[PDB]
């Protein structure tokens, strides 16, 4: 009734979950659904789901999920003096960081529950929408030291098809997977 | 307090609250309502198109944010002094002490539902387009642009 | 104090609600401070530019005159002097602080040589007035940057301080009296079912 | 107001009519600056770069009080072929006072 | 019997009472009679005793009061700022709202039992402090706009007259403040 | 603390109560009075001109007042730092420990009440004559420095 | 806190503590016991010559030194500039982080006492000598590589 953890359920039921999902209003009010906050929540069930994931999903899986996670936890870690001076005064290593959690948080958190194809979403799509940002940044990172600017980079055509990803039929999905993840390698040539 | 088990359980069953406080009544408002935590969890499916009027829920939302930043404008000014915040922060400054007393301070008059949105795009006006971000585009063509 | 009444929990729930709203206001003004820093710095980067500009300018006058004409009588022409003075720093108010700000020197209305017997030299003795010009408007510019921006890491050093400190230790005091409150009225209902007790077990069973 | 450089950079100074004095090596420049500090000298002090980088350190001993004498590291002239990098000397002073040296 | 306000007596004196004058020890602690908290205090007889007050009184007297109360409300507003970095960097309008509530709070409501004049005083009196008070304000804040330092406004020689106002006889009284009008009206022009 | 029982039923029974501060004893002070927390309600009595001298109740006003905002600006340096005290502060800050040091402080030794108020003028000295608002002008005229 | 029953009253019948902290878990670090807050009221027994090897209760020593003095000069750093300070006290910094990074955080490996003495050894060496006063200079002698 406060927003009161340590209060006595509240704190006796996280004694005996097994995952915890904090559902900050402040999301919501930033329009962000679903509103689960990635900082306080929590999970206890990812070390004895590995080798179903290892052998249903994809074999790398738990290895880029460490990657998107520590990802975030980057973002949420330096947007300090991203107040202090605000995003277009970085570094140039680190301003690709607060873009790149900008569009997980802006395709791969976000999800509509209204839109009949965007609401369910399984472990392949997942996995799709996932790897693709992540190929993204490893080759922008790479990039962003040798060639380009950070202006070359954010003004790219293929960045809108990582944003329409997840609207996309999981029954039509992979084909798009490989024309997107092909368009990715070809426009990171091209600069 | 709120932690009150008065308050806790009323507030606890209850939809929503609406509080007096004793700052507006010392400056002498009637009736001394601030909206600042005032909450009723049931607006949102009870007005808007065909109930009272298109452009409720924007307007509140609108009112309560220019006014919550126009609060703590306030009480930075005490130490900045008037010269050195922007133009946009002394817009806001000029808005929450229009506020908290024309649309506020009603006395004991009666404010039928469009008098009561009149002086809200009346006191809106006192910002300019496209800072008010939050109401969509027809309603800032249609409303704005009053006393 | 700590003496662990009811109304001291409310002052001290008063107390914690001041010094969360104080962290907010702190942070403002940090902000502010930090556009107004960043709206300097670039001023003084452009009047130090302007230095450079009229320092190459007055080092190459004074090279010539000194080439050219001899190294002796341009000592002699600079040893006969103007009165040198009048600098003084005046007021400012920044925030909590009065600064210097230093005004002109200005003796040069008073000019040596009005025919100037040499020519080059007196070519450098209008460069050096520009030079040192320039020279105290990037003093009178760089202090108030280096005022501002030690003022701004005095507030975020003070607001780390206040919040890593009064907010824990607040919320360790709420904490100890609504645990001393509990534990009285904990008290409070084993005395009543002693009193319930002790009058149930004579009006029910004396006799 | 008063510079230290070179009696070469100086003597400019001296006909500006503004106290100049000179000193070849580091120590005898803040031997130099010493003397005018102990002396007042109308609160400026103007010093090159090539004797003293950031001349901070002889009024912070002595008059850690009152702000008074000015400091600047100025650029000398020799050096002044190339500019005083003035954007670094700018980073340089950024990552200094706020600590945070980011990109302008 | 703490001197704790959440008592079974006095919580359950408050619901069947208006007028609540609830004293405090800090203005007891200093020498600072009556001791009345201003904050936690509060009367309901004031709206029907506004036409009696309009009738016996003065005619301008509720809204004269309520400026008082409003200057209180003020200082009780910027009390928390001035705990919170200090009397520096107040403005010259705040420090002014900061020094008139002081001196109301010394000069008009503190009142020793005492002193042979000033143990009653009638409202003529009172309204002769209060007015004297709130032009002292008015012309000052006007006086600050116009450009003066507020710390030679808190050294003139009508601050005492103000101060010694309310030792003056109730017999001797409206000489004195017809006297004392005319010399805050004269403070000010002289700049 | 003041809120036990026994000193809270014993101060609503009795006339005044003296209380001894901790804080003060630790600097060595004897008797370790403070002031602000004591008080005696049956000084009006028996002070006062033609039983003890004119002064009296003025003299004790005054030095509350003083000492009082000593102290809490005592509370405002603990924050705000020594230096940016400004001037009729720095001589509230020095009444404060002055009157600590110079006043409370006394060995076992008896001093008759001439002696404490002539004392008592001696600290108020310090303070600027337009300052001692609550002290009639004919006493700060005849005993003042 | 440990001002709960249950912390204080083991607290109470036990011979020591060993507390996790929840700030070194944030940094990835694992098993995340801080040695500030934690000590063994025994082991003077437990260590030393056979025991153990010779060195053991001086090197224990010298790290508890050491870390408390880094962990000191950085609270500090965060409030003065991180330049304002003198050469030791970089490598205290040093000294700290390569601690945390390389002796508390083991992960899953099962360390020997040898390797962990080693590992002690090896950070001690980033120390100059004269700043390890604990240790008697025949271990100094031996070790210290």
């Amino acid at each position: 009734p406060g927003g009161d953890m340590s209060e006595p359920v509240t704190q006796s039921t996280l004694r005996i979950v097994g995952a915890f999902w904090r559902l900050d209003a402040s999301l919501a009010f930033r329009r962000h659904f679903p509103a689960i906050n990635w900082n306080g929540s929590y999970s206890l069930f990812t070390s004895a789901l590995d080798p179903w994931y290892r052998e249903n999903v994809a074999e790398d899986y738990p290895e880029l999920r460490d990657a998107i996670s520590e990802l975030l936890q980057r973002e949420a870690g330096l947007q300090e003096i991203v107040q202090l001076v605000g995003p277009d005064a970085l570094q140039d290593a680190e301003r690709l960081v607060i873009e790149v959690g900008r569009i997980i948080r802006e395709d791969f958190l976000q999800q509509n529950a209204y839109h009949e194809v965007d609401a369910y979403c399984s472990m392949k799509k997942a996995y799709g929408i996932m790897k693709m940002i992540l190929a993204f940044y490893k080759e922008a990172e790479a990039a962003i030291k040798r060639g380009v600017s950070i202006d070359e980079i954010l003004q790219l055509p293929v960045l809108e098809r990582i944003g329409r990803a997840r609207y996309v039929s999981e029954e039509e999905f992979p084909a798009y997977f490989e024309e997107a993840m092909k368009e990715i390698q070809g426009a990171f040539k091209a600069l | 307090d709120r932690t009150h088990p008065i308050p806790d359980l009323t507030g606890y069953i209850t939809e929503g609250q609406i509080q007096l406080s004793r700052e507006l009544h010392r400056k002498g408002i009637y009736p001394p309502i601030d909206p600042l935590p005032s909450l009723s969890r049931l607006m949102n499916n009870g007005v808007g198109k065909g109930k009272t009027r298109e452009d409720h829920k924007q307007v509140s939302d609108q009112l309560y944010s220019a006014y919550a930043n126009g609060v703590d404008i306030r009480k930075l000014v005490a130490i900045i002094g008037e010269d050195a915040l922007t133009e946009n922060d002394r817009r806001y400054l000029q808005f929450a002490d229009a506020f908290e007393r024309f649309f506020i301070n009603q006395g004991q008059q009666n404010r039928s539902i469009e008098e009561s949105l009149q002086i809200a795009w009346a006191l809106l006006s006192m910002l300019p387009q496209g800072e008010l971000k939050r109401i969509s585009k027809d309603h800032i063509g249609k409303y704005y642009g009053q006393k | 104090q700590v003496s662990p009444t009811r109304m001291n929990l409310l002052q001290r729930r008063g107390q914690l609600r001041l010094a969360q709203k104080g962290v907010d206001l702190l942070k403002k003004k940090r902000d502010a401070l930090v556009a107004e820093f960043f709206g300097l710095v670039r001023e003084a980067m452009e009047a130090r530019k302007a230095l450079d500009q009229a320092a190459k300018e007055a080092y190459a006058a004074l090279l010539l005159a000194q080439a050219f004409d001899g190294p002796e009588v341009v000592a002699g022409a600079a040893l006969g002097v103007p009165p040198l003075e009048g600098v003084e720093a005046e007021v400012e108010n920044v925030w909590g602080s009065k600064v210097p700000r230093l005004k002109a020197t200005f003796p040069d209305g008073a000019l040596l040589s009005p025919v100037g017997t040499p020519a080059y030299t007196l070519e450098a003795s209008r460069a050096f007035r520009r030079y040192a010009e320039a020279l105290i408007r990037v003093a009178n510019t760089e202090t108030r940057l280096k005022k501002i921006g030690e003022e701004i890491k005095k507030t975020t050093r003070r607001v780390n301080a206040l919040e890593q400190v009064v907010i824990p230790g607040i919320r360790a005091q709420i904490r100890f009296i609504q645990q001393v409150l509990e534990q009285r009225e904990r008290e409070d209902t084993f005395r009543l079912k002693r009193i319930k007790g002790k009058i149930e077990a004579r009006e029910a069973e004396e006799e | 107001m008063a510079v230290i450089a070179d009696p070469e950079t100086a003597q400019g100074f001296r006909l500006a009519g503004l106290e100049g004095y000179g000193a070849s090596s580091a120590e005898e420049a803040q031997s130099l600056l010493e003397t005018l500090v102990e002396r007042g000298g109308y609160a400026l002090v103007a010093v090159d770069e090539a004797l003293l980088p950031d001349p901070e350190r002889a009024v912070e001993r002595l008059m850690r009080g009152r702000d008074l004498p000015v400091l600047l590291p100025i650029a000398g002239l020799k050096e002044a072929f190339q500019g005083h990098d003035v954007e670094g000397y700018m980073r340089e002073l950024v990552r200094k006072t706020i600590g945070f040296d980011i990109k302008l």
